[PDB]
């Protein structure tokens, strides 16, 4: 079948569909690249185009445009435009 | 000054004379009372005999000072009494300068 | 900190006046004549035994077991202030009924009980009970005070 | 045979008071309530963080003063705006060097998701230049003297004119004043404070306005003085919602105030000092407000005038963060103190007073929520909640909010500990902190350090917190909930939670709300409508339950209508008795239970 | 066979040129000054050290920066206002709640005997309550537009109109507002700034004026605009000038100017920014200056945009301490940078160079005397002083003060030394720090640190000093002398002095001053009158000698008419060749001779 | 023709009711290849040549954050050149108050 | 800096006229007819030989080894300004006389020596000398520009 | 009559260069009562308060530095008693 998923910091081993699931599993917040659960998390904006940044997971989805590519908005209400120029 | 009457340099001409109106209140089994803010004191009230009541007289003290009864920039006329027993409260709809008297017995 | 820019009560000489005035045996009284049981309040007649000033009491059982008292004057000179925009809405009242009446006072219920106020007319005072547990008592000390427009 | 004589003696009107006869001090407040009515809901904005002083310098102060906040991670919803943002302290203007285009500053605020407060005060410069001066002079809406002409004194714009806050003309012509037309500059982010109502005069006696002035319908100053900072809070509330269309909720600050001015917004304790003294006196003088009505209260956090020292800063924002009005202010000739401009230790203990205020964000609302239907004070004196145990019927160095949080500052230089009164018979009390329970009545030894703020945490109580601190409560108000249940000693507990759209009338107008009632007993935690009146489109989620006081389960199984059975995952830790139910998923609208067996 | 080929193209007027023959460099100076006027002689003060930025909050923050000069033992003459001090940048008014007591500071600061430095721009604000803008729109003094309305543009106080200063009845208006009577809150230890006289204008074209304006006389604006500024500084400098009743002497900066401006006082380069080529071009611009008889030159000290780094301050203030108008100004988002707010390395650089300025202020008085009477520029390029050195010809990196002082400041961050050109086939050079002698012409390698200013005396030039820096200059006026003799090759030097009482026309009206010539040849040191018209009551005495490249004599007798013959006891440094005369104790009034035996 | 009398440039407009009267003359210095003066410029002492590019400008302008070694127009004009050689000195002194523009050539 | 605020001298049209006019022969010769030589000044007379504008130049030896050269139109519609307030005094003049004489030049002595100053006719053009050392030459490259004020419109 | 030396061990000079205005110490100690030295002090006795001193240079400075009024005896300045 498929294998599971371990924090970086080795804190503990949990199934695939527990990483991206809104809810933080690891102490180091490792299980939540892509939303704001895990209050020690990081973000990465890509932004092609321009200089590529990490910011808090707090500024997910929080409305703002933190990234100039505007990944970090993606299931907030607030449109991002890319602004990477 | 209970008509024309001046207080520093400032006067008052006080056209109606003397109007002021007062009433006194029992309490008994009563021994704490709270509120008539807005003062920088404890709590719960402390009595008056000694000293100064407790003024309500929306005024803008500069560097106001603790433990005193001095008017500061509100004024709610309401006083709640406490005990084991029940609790009370008067509620004195006057909107001009006010001063209340606490004692106990 | 030099405090003289604010009055004490000897400098506020309305504050001086009526703070003279000592526990006593109040002058004033209420005439049992001119007592009216209105729709919503009682009123009654004070007088003033040395300067025979006449005011009017507007005593006044509230909904929710609160009692409300107004004192005016009976032909003032002109009309005094009355603290208007600070109630919401004019309080429900309850009805006062006459449960006690003898030569000096007037037992008032609210209702249908267990709250009564009495009424003594002889030196003017107001007892408040539930049943008969005396919650307060007013003008007891004798401290009313009155000062009619000249 | 104890007894108290309260004697009260007015300048002029008649006599008239209420007695109110209880008997439980809960009755008084529904009896007062009654009368003068309930504390206005705050939006869900006001109760976040305020970055305050006199003054911030221009419109690129401003956003530096955002940005610093995002790049040290600290939360706060509103950066305020003294009197020298205005045209030299002339009201409803703003300066034409330091900011020329205010719109483009409050958009950059509201793309942070904050909000500005700008200060408007009663007072109008005399000035034939002056487009408000000479309105209210050719309307005739100024307060006059007995000769017929129009008062003047003196205060921040030199010489000025007081309009008559006491004439429903002058109200009605002040919130006008108001809409985005009229006040140039303005936008719905930003909002008012409402300073020297008193109203301050320099020159006046005793600094105020003279007795024999002259209001509408000829009566005198001496007639009305209380009242008249009121009318200005009421009159500029009525503006904010007016501007909207009655649609938007107000928040005013003002600084004087009387009975019923709970109903237009916030008062605080105008301008204390930056000492110890008077961070502790911040205590009986919000509860003594808060008895008599007035729950949105608080004082300057720091001290307004002169400089507190570093550990008194810190001690300070710890015991706002558990205030009511959470705002930090400081007079002209003070150094900067935004709490990044600190060494890193007390940076931190000032961004964790920040982050459990946040996170008790759903608390505070549900309680101001039942202050506005109820008229229950939201900070209470311990006494209120114990009305029998003697020995509180005095405390004023510790409160408690609702009847689930007590708490004890630590208000005192280079303290070691604090001594913490936990009443009640057969009760308990959790360390919010530890998770160490502790039984009542005693008064219990805590050691503390520069973190520490000794919170604890009522036993039969459920308090509900977003775990995910964000840089402003607009970021927050559609994320998920955590529940966090005290166990009683009969293994009960209970809870309420209001939701709403966080700043309009929906609630009130279209019942577009939800109030949940959370219930613990035998082994199960329920999930029901405390009001079914309410209904409300939301995200709002419940991500974990946190359980103090309990065993392990062999299992824990969540129903929810709508839904199949399902099981949950879960943690415990046996030396604290925690017990951590992972990720529920349900929604907060829907009723729900989870069973523990 | 090399030519040069100028062209000018002008946009009106006629053509009206002046060719100035020399044939020396002197000669055109003089030339040129007998058409244009020559160097409007400075109060003393106004050669001292000027505290500035924008903005000083209050009256509270002017006296706390005076304070601190003194409490960090840095001397100060002026603290400067800039445009936030007024009401709404109405200028000739105060803000009521920040400068409430205008003449209670002012008297402060006379009472610490320093000065004070307002800004009056010529844009008045568009504003019926304002009466400045009701007298000159009433009374027709505004410039026009052709549909006979008053110009209106944009500038600080938002919309504004532009006084005609190019009428003589606008003139004498604006010189009579400056009375004591018309400017509330002045004083006679308050002085002027004038800023944005091109005239700026925000919203216009090339940010100024429009080319079709149209002023006294009916000419347009592209007849007059160069000189409209050089009209806004002379009327200032009139109106403080008859507000004394003719006594005083004015002081006001300029930022725009023309041809003649030299006779109205100081002038400045504007904005620059904190920047090490910014501090680099300093000179040359100042240069360009003085060539044109502009003597009154400087540029803001550590930049007016942006914050420089601790090193570039430093090097800024020794650049600054050694050019004419000495200033430090900042914009209103830098960065406080008061000279002690720095690192106790760079506070004591800083105050070092603060105080051989006032210690040379003797020598600068007198040189600016020489350029008010003759037309000599103070600050020189090398080429000036030595016409025949080609590789003079484009030096910018260093210049010369009078004939007397040559200046390399550092410039570069990080340097560990300069290279110093010390021209001259027969002279010889002294390091005014080691009184080490250098022969000329060569390019010397001078190592240096974190303190070090490059300064060099010239051989055959005798330099005053007040040994005794005080807190402003004021505090020194009455200070004894120092005389710093440097020898040439042919044993002899001389130099002059000038004193009077330091801010009136005494010295013109009464011939109440001193001009003094001191001379040295053979072992003779002679002090002799250059003027004998000029007398003066003054304590001022001959407190030292200090003589680089001489022996070291067998004894030392002092001759003054009036007196004895007296001895002076001296010490010599064979090493150096340093002679140190104490204490010849004779008034500065006086002819006297020393000679060493 | 274009521009000699109503003149626009950016937004702004010069009605300029009395058409081109511009007036210009030049000068010749044997011998001299170093001049200096004409303030206000953020450049070197010793003026540069202007045949490749820009003339000196002498109209009193507020540049927001100028720039150093142009010849862009600042805050103050000055008509006054010096030319230095090792043999003579000699000054030029064009007393107008318009803008002015002011060439350098060598030979 | 924002340089497009700020006009160069293409933008600037009298300066692009001006510039256009590259160096040769110059059109402006002076009418040694309408010379006079008074004791404060020399005028004479000046014409553009295509637009026939006639020009007045007053030419100045002033003391201290200066020379003046103002150049105005001969009857203007309106006058042209002058600047004020500039020049403190009125600068005393030096006496010219005629010391050199042909059909196209004119030699002028200032005072007595050793300055002189020699005007060509045609092309127009000025030299100045100390005895004879040329001291510097006016419009000797042809650039000189002088648009007489037009009739309006 | 002795001579006097200087606190820090370095020279002696006569009595008379003692407050001669003239500075003759390496310390500034031969100056106490003047501004002669860069680097002396001077005491406000400041009688029946609190005592301080000065910078030398501000003695005879027409500025008010002790309350006193002892560091102006010979400016112009007259310095009144202020040390309540
Ligand atoms: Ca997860
Ligand atoms: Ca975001
Ligand atoms: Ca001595
Ligand atoms: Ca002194």
């Amino acid at each position: 079948e498929s294998k599971p998923f371990t924090c970086l910091d080795g804190t503990a081993t949990i199934p695939f569909d527990q990483v991206n699931d809104d809810y933080c599993d690891c102490k180091d917040g490792s299980d939540e690249p892509g939303t704001a659960a895990c209050p020690n998390g990081s973000f990465h904006c890509t932004n092609t185009g321009y200089k590529p940044l990490y910011i808090l997971s707090s500024r997910v989805n929080d409305g703002v445009c933190d990234c100039c590519d505007g990944t970090d908005e993606y299931n907030s209400g607030t449109v991002c435009e890319n602004t990477c120029r | 000054g209970a008509w024309e009457e001046t207080f520093k340099t400032h006067s008052d001409s006080k056209p109606y004379g003397p109007t002021s109106v007062g009433l006194d209140f029992s309490l008994p089994g009563m021994e704490h009372v709270y509120g008539i803010p807005e003062h920088a004191d404890s709590l719960r009230l402390k009595v008056t005999e000694g000293g100064e009541p407790y003024r309500l007289y929306n005024l803008d003290v500069f560097q106001y000072e603790l433990n005193n009864p001095m008017a500061l920039y509100g004024s709610v006329p309401v006083l709640l009494a406490h005990s084991f027993h029940r609790d009370l409260g008067i509620f004195w709809l006057n909107a001009a300068e006010t001063w209340v008297d606490i004692s106990s017995n | 900190v030099d405090r003289s820019n604010f009055k004490t009560c000897d400098e506020s000489s309305f504050c001086k006046r009526q703070r003279s005035i000592r526990p006593g045996l109040s002058p004033y009284r209420a005439l049992l004549d001119t007592l009216q049981l209105g729709p919503d309040a009682l009123t009654v007649h004070l007088i003033h035994e040395v300067t025979k000033v006449l005011l009017v009491l507007e005593l006044q059982g509230l909904q929710k077991d609160m009692t409300r008292i107004r004192i005016d004057e009976l032909e003032p000179r002109r009309p005094r202030y009355r603290v208007p925009d600070v109630l919401v809405a004019d309080p429900p009242t309850a009805r006062l009924s006459v449960s006690g009446r003898d030569d000096n006072s007037v037992e008032l219920t609210v209702a249908e009980g267990p709250y009564k106020i009495i009424l003594t007319a002889q030196p003017f005072r107001l007892d408040l009970l539930e049943d008969r547990s005396l919650l307060l008592s007013v003008n007891a000390r004798g401290l009313m005070a009155f000062e009619h427009q000249r | 045979t104890p007894q108290t004589d309260i004697r009260w003696m007015s300048e002029s009107g008649i006599i008239d008071v209420f007695l109110m006869l209880g008997p439980s001090v809960f009755d008084v407040f529904r009896q007062y309530a009654s009368l003068t009515g309930t504390q206005a809901l705050p939006p869900l904005f006001s109760l976040g963080y305020h970055q305050s002083r006199w003054n911030y310098r221009d419109e690129a102060d401003v956003l530096e003063v955002d940005q610093g906040f995002d790049d040290h991670n600290m939360p706060c919803d509103v950066i305020w705006l003294d009197i020298e943002h205005a045209d030299g302290k002339r009201y409803f203007t703003w300066d034409p060097t330091r900011f020329p285009q205010p719109l483009n500053m409050l958009e950059h605020l509201a793309s942070k998701r904050r909000k500005l407060v700008a200060i408007v005060d009663p007072h109008i410069k005399v000035d034939s230049g002056y487009r408000v001066h000479e309105e209210l002079r050719n309307h005739g809406l100024y307060v006059k003297t007995r000769d017929g002409s129009d008062y003047e004194g003196w205060c921040w714009p030199g010489s000025a004119s007081y309009p008559d806050f006491t004439n429903p003309r002058m109200r009605a012509w002040w919130s006008n004043m108001f809409s985005f037309d009229n006040y140039e500059g303005s936008a719905p982010n930003l909002y008012v404070w409402n300073d020297m109502n008193e109203p301050s005069v320099f020159n006046g006696p005793e600094v105020t306005m003279l007795k024999d002035a002259v209001h509408y319908g000829g009566w005198e100053h001496r007639d009305i003085h209380n009242i008249y900072g009121l009318y200005v809070h009421m009159a500029t509330a009525d503006g904010l919602i007016q501007r909207s269309g009655g649609i938007e909720r107000p928040f005013v600050l003002s600084r004087a105030f009387f009975s019923g001015s709970q109903r237009f917004g916030a008062v605080w304790t105008g301008d204390n000092t930056a000492e110890w003294d008077h961070l502790k006196i911040s205590i009986p003088m919000c509860l003594s407000l808060a008895l008599v009505g007035l729950s949105f209260c608080g004082a300057d956090v720091g001290g307004f005038f002169k400089n507190p020292e570093p550990e008194l800063l810190v001690r300070w924002y710890q015991m706002g963060a558990y205030q009511p009005f959470f705002r930090a202010h400081a007079h002209l000739d003070t150094g900067r103190r935004e709490p990044w401009l600190l060494a890193s230790q007390y940076q931190d203990a000032i961004r964790d007073a920040l982050f459990q205020r946040y996170s008790l964000l759903p608390f505070w609302y549900t309680l101001f929520y039942q202050a506005h239907k109820e008229g229950f004070p939201v900070m209470r004196p311990l006494w209120v909640q114990y009305p029998e145990d003697m020995s509180t019927f005095s405390i004023e160095d510790q409160f408690m909010l609702g009847d689930a949080l007590l708490i004890h500052p630590v208000s005192d230089a280079g303290a070691h500990g604090v001594q913490v009164y936990l009443p009640g018979q057969e009760e308990v009390w959790y360390d919010i902190q530890s998770y160490q329970k502790h039984h009542g009545p005693q008064t219990l030894y805590l050691p503390v350090t520069l973190s520490s703020i000794p919170v604890f945490q009522r036993g039969g109580t459920i308090v509900p917190r977003w775990m995910r601190v964000r840089r402003s409560s607009d970021c927050m108000k559609d994320d998920p909930i955590t529940l966090f249940v005290a166990l009683s000693p009969q293994g009960t507990a209970q809870g309420e939670l209001f939701l709403d759209d966080g700043h309009t009338f929906n609630y009130q107008t279209r019942h577009e709300f939800l109030l949940r009632r959370f219930s613990f007993s035998g082994s199960t935690l329920v999930s029901s409508s405390a009001d079914p009146k309410g209904h409300l489109e939301t995200p709002i989620w419940i991500e974990r339950v946190v359980i103090m006081g309990a065993g392990k389960p062999a299992a824990v199984v969540l129903q929810t209508k709508g839904s199949p059975e399902s099981r949950l995952s879960f943690q415990h830790d046996p030396e604290t008795s925690v017990l951590i139910l992972r990720k529920p998923g349900v929604s907060v609208a829907s009723d729900w239970s989870i069973h523990l067996r």
